[PDB]
RNA sequence: GUACCUAAUCAGAAAGCCACGGCUAACUACGUGCCAGCAGCCGCGGUAAUACGUAGGUGGCAAGCGUUAUCCGGAAUUAUU
RNA sequence: GGAGAGUUUGAUCCUGGCUCAGGAUGAACGCUGGCGGCGUGCCUAAUACAUGCAAGUCGAGCGAACGGUGUUAGCGGCGGACGGGUGAGUAACACGUGGAUAACCUACCUAUAAGACUGGGAUAACUUCGGGAAACCGGAGCUAAUACCGGAUAAUAUUUUGAACCGCAUGGUUCAAAAGUGAAAGACGGUCUUGCUGUCACUUAUAGAUGGAUCCGCGCUGCAUUAGCUAGUUGGUAAGGUAACGGCUUACCAAGGCAACGAUGCAUAGCCGACCUGAGAGGGUGAUCGGCCACACUGGAACUGAGACACGGUCCAGACUCCUACGGGAGGCAGCAGUAGGGAAUCUUCCGCAAUGGGCGAAAGCCUGACGGAGCAACGCCG
RNA sequence: UAAGGAACUCGGCAAAAUGACCCCGUAACUUCGGGAGAAGGGGUGCUCUUAGAGCCGCAGUGAA
């Protein structure tokens, strides 16, 4: 199925996360559909969400799925909450 | 029945294919071998890579014949083809394996390396 | 809809569409040419014609255009 | 062969070739005596055409030939009915 | 040539050749072929030990015959002033020929295998296999 | 119990490699006597060697420094430019 | 953003080669060696491989057994076609770039709609009697299901009647309007009324998304001291075949098709983004990271499946290795480590699923040598 | 005529083997004609249909 989930980047100790949407076949770091965001675990003070809204909707809205973190990603965005508001209305 | 100017397959994988007989051993006048005997054979033709070549002059023990053998027991077994295997001193085979079945008086003869590599001992 | 390629070329046996490959070192155009054999449906055209052909899925082992229109006859 | 779940896949191949065997090969005769009897105007080549028309829809469903196969098939004996 | 020519017939350049020659040849046992590896140094036996005059220039210079990893036979030079080798040694040889010496391409790696280093040198010592004393 | 932070103690454990005739930065002495050896090229050594070997000094680099192999450059030495 | 120098002569100016000063590396070797961070580490034998691990999961689909609510082997579902490795083959629509399909397929996911009725018979497990050193195989009975199979209902799918409109030729989108034909399943809960109902699961139809397939333009290494190649070959008709067009296959008919714009043959080579070098134009390379392809001891097949002609599946043939009680059996590191070998030369038979990702599951969770880390090496860069 | 197959002999002497027709395919060398039937391989019976399908034997130019 087609995901919504992270992929890894950075460097040893110091992670950096891509949001992407991605056949769920592919590798972790390899071929995706298209990129909605980045996250940041490791960050001072803010985890520094970078969501782009308007694509996570449509993916969301076309049957893709995130992974356990990307939810809660979604979720902090208030993504969550709009992708069920227009189900419904 | 085996006599000088034989040719023989031999049925191992030790680098000769056929062997034509010089000698069979074992006393003055003996004119012919079967199997169990021992003879001295010289290698007409090889298979490329071979321990044993072409030209060179080995001995064998004769493994199946066409004429076969009588047991005691007034049964025959008797082969479609003459073949032996080329041995060292030891009666131990050249080669590490054995093509095709031999005759079960090998053991009798003491042979028993290459009865136990024969796929079939009959 | 969508366009498929179209191409304009002479019979030479009853399609030859030379074309230009411009040298990639030494920048001279240099003509080069390559036979498309095509479908002509009731044997219309002949050697020499000019023709105009469109491209189409696989006729035959080696056929992937139909003769549209002749241009200039033989 | 070293795997438990593939020493597991060889016996539930093996079921599934067994019935897929006779499905195939039942839904074959009776598409071959359909043909036959519209070669002749049987009196009943209408049965024998609706049986065949049943059983390779059947095999369409069943995966054991495509839907594309099982249409190509159709209609080769309905234009011949 | 015109512009035209050289669409007909394109500029070709030298092919450049290699010094050492004999290193950039590996040997498969199992197939019996040769290949191209491009090796900076290779392992062989010596041969045949000894010395050999030079073409203005008079000395004699210890050299050893050498048949490489890859079945090549090749002469080399022994620098430095003593060494331990003689038939049968097992040595590593680089590149590098001795001008007026004819038919020496390769040196013999002191320190490296069964050469020893050179014997009481004490500047440019890893040139020649030798270890820092005291 | 890693990174990191805090306190105590001690210059104490922690510098080598190549080169120094010209190209090319950096020279003297002794030994050797076309020998032993050096060498990328020019070439050096046959009794006063800045080129061989060692020593002192110097130069270039430095946890590296040299050698070999390979590719592009220098090469306008395949030249469309 | 572009530097030269030495060397042919007694001396000269040319021509011309040679050599040197620069950069770089999966390097190796010699001497030497303190640390930290980040990266990199079999280029050779696609050589052969000891040992361990690298794919399972679901008891909320099912019966049984053993234990005191748990668990085991089995049936069943899904996964095992991904992820990981390697570059042998391949000069080709393999790859890059740009297009086409009115000649295509698509599990799981999402949305919409209509449904989910009624019967039946097996069989593994198991018990029992055997046969074999083993691997395992037979006889007798036994039994369940979201396993399997009949029947009913369901059409947009098929045939025929046509019609309207449109396209790029074959054609395509609707409008019908008759004839055949095709499904499904329960589990765990709530309320209780044994009726309704929640979640997950099931069937059909249509879209979307995803993934895959085919075709075409242009681009792709040497050798002409390789010039002829092809006879399913090239076209046609028909039938068969495929998801699909097609000599894809066959039958018959015709004699075409390719090539000096290099066919064909031989040799070499996985291709690209990139990487090194260079002022640039160019020249050189494909290790590491990413995309695509191909391969899985060698060769040939097919089965299951949405998807394979399938690295840790099957069948067959072969080479080789191993067990045997001689009847018979077993195996495939180009997964991660590791061994032997070859070599100038390339590492630990480590820790953990805490993170990211993947499979299964309602979930808890389980599995995951992917991966995240640690170990070894001045191999590189930076401090 | 078992098994062997030139070990016979001065020497394969003698004998054995080959052999027809039809179709594939054919080297060094060459005076370009040849070499050549080079070599080496396939098929032959009978019945029926109009190249297929059958039938029989150890064997089908079943003898010479
Ligand atoms: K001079
Ligand atoms: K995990
Ligand atoms: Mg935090
Ligand atoms: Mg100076
Ligand atoms: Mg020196
Ligand atoms: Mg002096
Ligand atoms: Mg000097
Ligand atoms: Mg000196
Ligand atoms: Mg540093
Ligand atoms: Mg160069
Ligand atoms: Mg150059
Ligand atoms: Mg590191
Ligand atoms: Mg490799
Ligand atoms: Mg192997
Ligand atoms: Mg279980
Ligand atoms: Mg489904
Ligand atoms: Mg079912
Ligand atoms: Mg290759
Ligand atoms: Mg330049
Ligand atoms: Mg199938
Ligand atoms: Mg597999
Ligand atoms: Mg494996
Ligand atoms: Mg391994
Ligand atoms: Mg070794
Ligand atoms: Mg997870
Ligand atoms: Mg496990
Ligand atoms: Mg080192
Ligand atoms: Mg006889
Ligand atoms: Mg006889
Ligand atoms: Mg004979
Ligand atoms: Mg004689
Ligand atoms: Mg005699
Ligand atoms: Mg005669
Ligand atoms: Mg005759």
């Amino acid at each position: 199925a087609v995901k919504i989930r992270l992929t890894r980047l950075g460097s040893k100790r110091n992670p950096f996360y891509r949001i992407v949407v991605a056949d769920a076949r592919s590798p972790r770091d390899g071929r995706i559909i298209e990129q909605i965001g980045t996250y940041n675990p490791t960050s001072a003070n803010a985890p520094e969400i970078k969501v782009d809204e308007a694509l996570a909707l449509k993916w969301l809205n076309d049957g893709a799925k995130p992974t356990d973190t990307v939810h809660n990603i979604l979720s902090k965005e208030g993504i969550m909450k709009k992708f069920d508001e227009q189900k419904k209305a | 029945m085996i006599q000088q100017e034989t040719r023989l397959k031999v049925a191992d994988n030790s680098g000769a294919r056929e062997v034509l007989t010089i000698k069979v051993l074992g006393g003055s006048g003996r004119k012919t071998a079967n199997i169990g005997d021992v003879i001295v054979c010289t290698v007409k033709n090889a298979t490329p890579g071979g321990v044993v070549k072409k030209g060179d002059v080995v001995k064998a023990v004769i493994v199946r014949t066409k004429s076969g053998v009588r047991r005691n027991d007034g049964s025959y077994i008797k082969f479609d083809e003459n073949a032996c295997v080329i041995i060292r001193d030891d009666k131990g085979p050249r080669g590490t394996r054995i093509f095709g079945p031999v005759a079960r008086e090998l053991r009798e003869g003491n042979f028993m390396k290459i009865v136990s590599l024969a796929p079939e001992v009959l | 809809r969508n366009d498929r390629k179209v191409y304009v070329g002479k019979v030479v046996s009853d399609v030859l569409v030379e074309t230009y490959k411009t040298h990639k070192l030494y920048g001279k155009r240099v003509k080069y040419s390559k036979k498309y054999k095509t479908h002509d449906e009731n044997n219309s055209a002949k050697l020499g014609d000019i023709v105009k052909i469109q491209e189409t899925r696989p006729l035959s082992a080696t056929k992937r255009f139909r003769l549209v229109e002749i241009v200039e006859e033989s | 062969a070293n795997i438990k779940s593939a020493i597991k896949r060889v016996k539930t191949t093996e079921k599934a070739e067994a019935r897929n065997i006779s499905q195939k090969s039942a839904m074959r005769t009776a598409v071959k005596n359909a043909k036959t009897a519209v070669s002749n105007n049987a009196d009943n080549k209408n049965e024998l055409v609706s049986l065949a028309v049943k059983l390779v829809d059947k095999a369409a469903q069943s995966n054991l030939i495509h839907s594309n196969k099982a249409d190509r098939i159709k209609s080769q004996l309905m234009t011949a009915n | 040539p015109t512009i035209n020519q050289l669409v007909r017939k394109p500029r070709q350049s030298k092919i450049k050749k290699s010094d050492s020659p004999a290193l950039n040849k590996g040997f498969n046992s199992k197939k019996k072929k040769f290949t191209d590896l491009n090796s900076p140094q290779k392992r062989g036996v010596c041969t045949r030990v000894g010395t050999m005059t030079p073409k203005p220039n008079s000395a004699l210079r210890k050299y050893a015959r050498v048949r490489l990893s890859n079945n090549i036979e090749i002469n080399a030079y022994i620098p430095g002033i003593g060494h331990n080798l003689q038939e049968h040694s097992v040595v590593l040889v680089r590149g590098g020929r001795v001008k007026d010496l004819p038919g020496v391409r390769y040196h013999i790696v002191r320190g490296a295998l069964d050469t020893s280093g050179v014997d009481g040198r004490r500047q440019g010592r890893s040139l020649y296999g030798t270890k820092k004393p005291k």
